């Protein structure tokens, strides 16, 4: 709305990372203070640094804020492992009449090199053809990172409709596994010739193919 | 000391202006400022608009 953020930056695990705010003229450079919060993807936010004077009891004396007149900055020094949060800019707004939040920063490079997939494709069972329905799963596991792109086809024409992609999840091994369904009915199903999935990873493609007669 | 008949020209005639005009425009612009008094509702005393 009022705040304006920039959506990712990019640092080195040593180097000084700096980040920058603006606003308007009426909440932060009217002179009211700013504070600074950090918002791990799964804990509720805490309080890093309030009116960027005074450090709050438990936080690092790392993190540095100024206020360059309307804009506001945050500087760190050194990334250690618990910087995979966003960082976010609050100041209260006169306009608003109360307080407004900025955009939200993402601070991640990379940490994800590849590895080989491998996928299995399970047709429905004979229960689930009385239900007036046919779910298509072929599930995909043992891969790494978890960005695979999924394409049916039925082998004449692509199927766009009813395609789905699950996000994929850590398994105890630090890998990644992810299921894919597809909507259909068992009345056109039988028809079909065969089903299968397709889906590449870093240009390699590999295919199964199931057959219902 | 003496003067014949004739024509003669002896100094310049100058109208001298009196009043002076120096507007630019007819009305200049605005920003928006009256949705400080025009609002719905307005702030306390310990915490005010700035
Ligand atoms: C506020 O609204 C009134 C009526 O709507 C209008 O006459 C006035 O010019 C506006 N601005 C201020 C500063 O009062």
């Amino acid at each position: 709305s009022v705040l304006t953020q920039p959506p990712s930056v990019s640092g080195a695990p040593g180097q000084r990372v700096t980040i920058s705010c603006t606003g308007s003229s009426s909440n932060i450079g009217a002179g009211y203070d700013v504070h600074w919060y950090q918002q791990l993807p799964g804990t509720a936010p805490k309080l890093l640094i309030y009116g960027n004077s005074n450090r709050p009891s438990g936080v690092p004396d790392r993190f540095s804020g100024s206020k360059s007149g309307t804009s506001a900055s945050l500087a760190i020094t050194g990334l250690q492992a618990e910087d995979e949060a966003d960082y976010y800019c609050q100041s209260y707004d006169s306009s608003l009449s109360g307080s407004v939040f900025g955009g939200g920063t993402k601070l991640t490079v990379l940490g994800q090199p590849k590895a080989a997939p491998s996928v299995t494709l399970f047709p429905p069972s004979s229960e689930e053809l009385q239900a007036n329905k046919a779910t298509l799963v072929c599930l995909i596991s043992d891969f790494y990172p978890g960005a695979v792109t999924v394409a049916w086809k039925a082998d004449s024409s692509p199927v766009k409709a009813g395609v789905e992609t699950t996000t994929p999840s850590k398994q105890s091994n630090n890998k990644y596994a992810a299921s894919s369904y597809l909507s259909l009915t068992p009345e056109q199903w039988k028809s079909h010739r065969s089903y299968s999935c397709q889906v590449t990873h870093e240009g390699s493609t590999v295919e199964k193919t199931v057959a219902p007669t | 000391f003496t003067v014949e008949k004739g024509i003669y020209q002896t100094s310049n005639f100058r109208v001298q202006p009196t009043e002076s005009i120096v507007r630019f425009p007819n009305i200049t612009n605005l920003c928006p400022f009256g949705e400080v008094f025009n609002a719905t509702r307005f702030a306390s005393v310990y915490a005010w608009n700035r």
